């Protein structure tokens, strides 16, 4: 070999750095990536509190021998298309919206925050980067929506709503409207959970959705999907 | 009063346009018409740097033209020896979301930043033998898109809050704030004398800022989309901007308007990074079509293509001596080209 | 001398165009699959490497049968015993390599579906070990008759379909085929079972599509490799000069080569990404 | 009057940008062309340097 | 700051065994290669052993190969030298030296205080310092020369020559590495030059603390050899 003693030692140092990088990558690839998104006061705070119980904010937790990292962009006051591609390849996108927003208009003006959340969901779901990334749809504040629907009908949000002023039917209607915004029906799937302020099954639902996504990705890798 | 101010502003803009048109008698395509064409440029890949596991977002060469630094989304800032492909250093970043990195001219410090809105300066030359966080600069309310070292103690950064900032590193305070951009500033370039610097933002405009005075000198508006890259000419009297409208544009400071446009019909994708050759005759621009074009800066004709990457070419740089050009893409690889 | 006597004691003494055309079509399909894998950059991962090895094995099986197909006939008396053994070992090695490639694909799929992970990556050690095993074992299995495990000097224990092969060697090959087929079937059944149990474990399709794919693959493979297996079992039990069904075994190997030719069809049309790559 | 203040600030910014000296485009084009011609020999990307000089062969 | 402590030295009968431990603090011990270097009571330095970071590569001198064993415990940040079948020629001051290897690094940066061992009663580059000692006066200029049997210039352009200074009663201190570069904390008075097999070290306006023995080391072929040393004395 033509290398000097110092050159060989530098090559050995580079190989040590290489194996440390490989170990770090192996450790990181065994971890679930979740991108937390939602409108203002949608309920992201209570969601991250529930997950903790059981620039960019990173929340790390554990469930059933899986390590979950949530990346809440949150207070990133910049137009999104210049950095959303950084989150391409996340395991899932947790999109949280508040049901009680269906009849609230102070968006920033004179339009429903519900429609703004719908447009944000349409932009994220139909984004050119998240063509195969699955969305976990959280419909927060079901308990307060229960009592709000009995006074202000859903027609404040949907002029074409003709069903009865019942929680189940209107909630199913809202879920259907969010699922219809998906144009990639064949490449991605939307998981919907109906959460409240005082429920502890949210982390279990996220575990189940991530497990289903992992199974689907494995089937794709094997060529069986 | 507001309407009067708006009409005064539009009259001033018309005056700017008329003054620029008055000092425009012969185009660059006419001055550089009989010069010899560069010809077909054949650059081969000499080294391939492997070790990054996520998409690589930025790189910087350094004055010695041998070391280089690359930042990747896997949370790693790797300092490579380009001659032997040896990994000199591997810094684990506190925040994995890194989009920019700079290497100090002296080589004692290295900078990075990203979605955490914090510019981290690391001391490479420590008595402990490791690389430690020398300083963390905070104050930007948007993502850090670019950063460049003036010296060991002063650093200029651009952020997504439509603001550039000059920081004194030892104090850690924001010495100077450059404002006036109405869009997210995506890239900045420093003049060779480190006295002025150009910043391109998402408002399809570029601005020349005086470092010492802290005020904007000139504004150049020729692009039709977000400007993603910017780079001075080697003599510091002109610069080139790449944007999302699949066009590059050469402007000059002393005539104050656009000189040349570098675009082809077969290119629709935007430009992620541009830089100039040592003599400034060749302009290298990385695109989203996984390739890298080399244009004749004087004739506007395309001279070559650097097609060796399997994903979007995110960062691109040229050594101080101009010996090689390094391109890093989203496929987690850097390639040196000669 | 050897060939004429061995064929006379087995009752043989002395439609190919369509079979040659089928073999050429199989070759075309395998070349198409190989070039589709080579062109696409996202296919440079071990699973698609296993599909590529399967395509190459089917390619060599078609070439071998084409060759066999051409060589057999009155020209089979011209071949020296060593040349006869090379001709038959070509087919044996090609078919063994193909079915072992199916085994390797099944094993890789089972390992991937057992350890769920999130980014499987490139486990080059397992890939190289499986490919090397599936090739070396196939070559050795096709080579056993030529080192001396043959019918020569064992005329009273001589096969009928291959009048220069030892009956014990055919029994060994049949046993290996049984073990390998049961291994493949159990691997795919366990894959489906684990996927279905995990899919029923969580509360809010994939299982039905996986069942359809597994049923298609297994039904094609078994229903198309069955008659050759039945004859390879029966020739041991048949006395010489007795079983008439043993004579016309050419179509029963035509079935096996059609299975080799429909392997890439099944492994392409089932895969969404494979069809999208092939069309574009 | 934040909008009025911003409009006024833009007004003096445009006034400051309207009081600089601009040379003809031909003069600056000749300047850049002369710079490119002068430094052509020192550019190894323009003329491929022989294998004995570049450190990457 | 960074500091190394050597312990485990004392009177030893010939043919016995002894254990030397060098404890490190103030730096990343795991990322530094370690050297054991020996200085006889009235002689110069003599490289003994080396263990790389991660213990990947281990090297010994021919006079100690087989008997001596160098090891390291990174979690406890300690370096071990186990010596068996001690001879009367192993009595000396032993130093543990940290040395990191990358592009632009300065190997042999820090030397330990050393521990005293007292055993009771070819084909390697020869580095030559012809002059044993020179008399000097403060404020003057002195040049220390060095010569090598084999050229120290490699195909990569690096001339692997190292200069050390050992003040009386103290451990050697690195001045110049790779024949041109000045070590950190060294005044710019010291200048290193030379080419091929001839080297010189020039001191401009020498001061009172420059008095000591200057050692010349090579790092091209790995069996490191030191120069005889050139002692400086005042007048
Ligand atoms: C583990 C999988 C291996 C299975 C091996 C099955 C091979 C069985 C077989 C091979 C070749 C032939 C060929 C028959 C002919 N040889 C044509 O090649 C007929 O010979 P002629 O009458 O023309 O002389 C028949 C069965």
């Amino acid at each position: 070999c033509t290398l000097s003693a110092e050159d060989k030692a530098a090559v050995e140092r580079s190989k040590m750095i290489d194996r440390n990088l490989r170990e770090d990558g192996e450790k990181a690839a065994r971890e679930v990536k979740l991108l937390l998104l939602g409108a203002g006061e949608s309920g992201k705070s209570t969601i991250v509190k529930q997950m903790k119980i059981i620039g960019i904010v990173e929340t790390h937790f554990t469930f059933k021998d899986l390590h979950f990292k949530m990346f809440d962009v949150g207070g990133q006051r910049s137009e999104r298309k210049k950095w959303i591609h950084c989150f391409e390849g996340v395991t899932a996108i947790i999109f949280c919206v508040a049901l009680s927003d269906y009849d609230l208009v102070l968006a920033e003006e004179e339009m429903n925050r519900m429609h703004e959340s719908m447009k944000l969901f349409d932009s994220i779901c139909n984004n050119k980067w998240f063509t195969d990334t699955s969305i976990i749809l959280f419909l927060n504040k079901k308990d307060l929506f229960e009592e709000k629907i009995k006074k202000s009908p859903l027609t404040i949000c949907y002029p074409e709503y003709a069903g009865s002023n019942t929680y189940e039917e209107a909630a199913a209607y809202i879920q259907c409207q969010f699922e219809d915004l998906n144009k990639r029906k064949d490449t991605k799937e939307i998981y919907t959970h109906f959460t409240c302020a005082t429920d502890t099954k949210n982390v279990q639902f996220v575990f189940d959705a991530v497990t289903d996504v992992i199974i689907k990705n494995n089937l794709k890798d094997c060529g069986l999907f | 009063e507001l309407d009067q101010l708006r009409q005064e502003a539009e009259q001033l803009k018309n005056q700017i346009r008329d003054a620029r048109k008055a000092c425009a008698d012969a185009t660059l395509s006419q001055i550089t018409n009989n010069i010899d064409p560069v010809g077909r440029i054949q650059m081969r890949t000499r080294r391939t740097l492997r070790g990054h596991l996520a998409k690589i977002y930025a790189m910087h060469w350094g004055t010695d033209s041998r070391l280089l630094v690359s930042a990747s989304q896997d949370g790693k800032l790797i300092i490579w020896d380009s001659y032997t492909t040896n990994k000199v250093h591997a810094i684990p970043l506190r925040s994995s979301w890194v989009m920019t990195c700079a290497y100090a001219p002296s080589g004692n410090y290295v900078a990075c930043g990203g979605l955490d809105n914090i510019c981290s300066i690391y001391n490479l030359k420590t008595r402990e033998g490791n690389v430690r966080v020398s300083r963390e600069l905070a104050g930007h309310t948007g993502y850090l898109s670019c950063c460049r070292f003036l010296d060991d103690n002063q650093i200029v950064t651009s952020s997504g809050d439509t603001t550039c900032a000059l920081w004194d590193i030892e104090t850690g305070q924001q010495t100077t704030t450059f404002t006036g951009h109405t869009g997210d500033v995506m890239s900045l370039s420093l003049a060779p004398d480190t006295r002025l610097f150009v910043s391109g933002a998402c408002d399809a405009s570029a601005k020349l800022w005086d470092v010492r005075e802290g005020m904007c000198r000139q504004t150049f508006t020729g692009h039709e989309s977000d400007i993603n890259a910017i780079c001075f000419f080697p003599n510091g009297n002109a610069f080139a901007t790449g944007s999302d409208d699949a066009t590059c544009r050469l402007f000059d400071l002393r005539a104050d308007q656009e000189l040349m446009t570098y675009s082809h019909d077969n290119i629709i994708c935007g430009i992620t990074s541009v830089s100039f050759s040592k003599s400034g005759r060749l302009l290298l621009a990385g695109y989203d079509d996984f390739n890298c074009n080399v244009w004749d800066a004087l004739k506007a004709d395309r001279a070559g293509v650097l097609a060796g990457h399997d994903n979007r070419v995110s960062c691109l740089g040229v050594t101080d001596d101009g010996m090689a050009v390094a391109t890093g893409s989203w496929d987690s690889f850097l390639k040196i080209w000669n | 001398d050897i060939i004429v006597r061995h064929y006379n004691y087995t009752g043989k003494l002395n439609t190919s165009v369509v079979f040659i055309l089928i073999c050429c079509f199989i070759i075309l399909e395998n070349i198409f699959v190989l070039l589709t894998i080579w062109k696409t950059k996202k296919f440079h991962r071990p699973m698609y490497y296993f599909i590529g090895n399967l395509a190459l094995s089917d390619l060599l099986a078609g070439v071998a049968y084409t060759a066999n197909l051409l060589l057999s006939g009155a020209t089979t008396y011209k071949l020296t015993p060593a040349q006869w053994f090379l001709r038959e070992g070509s087919m044996f090695v090609a078919l063994s390599a193909s079915v072992f490639s199916l085994l390797a694909i099944a094993i890789e799929r089972y390992i991937t579906m057992l350890k769920m992970k999130l980014h499987n990556g490139s486990n080059n050690f397992r890939l190289f070990l499986l490919i090397s095993a599936c090739w070396v074992i196939s070559l050795i299995l096709g080579g056993l008759p030529i080192m001396g495990w043959n019918c020569i000097s064992a005329l009273s224990s001589c096969s009928t379909v291959l009048p220069l092969y030892h009956k014990h060697y055919i029994l060994f090959c049949t046993t290996v085929f049984t073990l390998l087929l049961l291994s493949i079937v159990i691997l795919y059944c366990r894959i489906y079972s684990l996927v279905r149990t995990r899919s029923r474990r969580l509360t809010f399709e994939k299982s039905l599509a996986l069942l359809k794919t597994v049923i298609i693959v297994l039904s094609v493979f078994i229903a198309c490799w069955a008659p050759l297996f039945i004859l390879l079992l029966l020739d041991v039990g048949c006395k010489v000069k007795t079983c008439d069904i043993l004579f016309r075994a050419e179509y029963f190997l035509v079935l096996a080569v059609l299975n080799s030719g429909t392997n890439p069809i099944i492994y392409t049309l089932t895969n969404k990404e494979m069809r999208r790559a092939f069309i574009r | 009057t934040a909008s009025i203040a911003q409009a006024r600030k833009l007004v003096e910014q445009l006034k400051m940008e309207a009081n600089i000296d601009r040379i003809k485009v031909s003069k600056a084009a000749a300047d850049l062309m002369a710079y490119c011609e002068a430094h052509a020999k020192e550019d190894p990307l323009l003329t491929p340097v022989p294998a004995s000089e570049n450190p990457f062969r | 700051d960074v500091q190394l402590v050597e312990s485990g030295g004392g009177l030893v009968q010939p043919g016995g065994s002894r254990k030397l431990s060098c404890s490190a603090s103030g730096f990343a011990f795991s990322s530094f290669g370690m050297h054991w270097v020996r200085q006889a009571p009235e002689k110069g330095l003599e490289w003994v052993a080396y263990i790389s970071s991660g213990s990947g590569t281990i090297y010994y001198a021919d006079t100690v190969k087989g008997r001596f064993t160098i090891s390291r415990d990174d979690p406890k940040n300690t370096l071990f030298l186990q010596m068996t079948s001690l001879r009367s020629e192993d009595t000396a001051m032993y130093y543990c030296v940290r040395s990191i290897y990358y592009y632009g690094s300065s190997p042999f940066d820090f030397w330990g205080q050393g521990t005293t061992l007292t055993v009771s009663s070819g084909s390697d580059i020869v580095m030559t310092q012809a002059t044993s000692s020179v008399p000097v006066t403060p404020g003057e200029s002195v040049s220390i020369s060095c010569r090598s049997s084999k050229s120290l210039l490699h195909s990569n352009g690096n001339t692997y020559l190292y200069w050390f200074l050992q003040r009386p009663g103290q451990s050697p201190q690195l001045l110049i590495y790779r024949m041109s570069n000045l070590a950190s904390g060294v005044p710019d008075r010291f200048s290193g030059s030379g080419s091929g097999t001839a080297f010189t070290l020039t001191i401009s306006r020498l001061e009172a603390e420059d008095v000591g023995v200057y050692y010349c080391m090579q790092h091209l072929e790995y069996p490191l050899t030191f120069g005889a040393g050139t002692k400086l004395e005042l007048k």
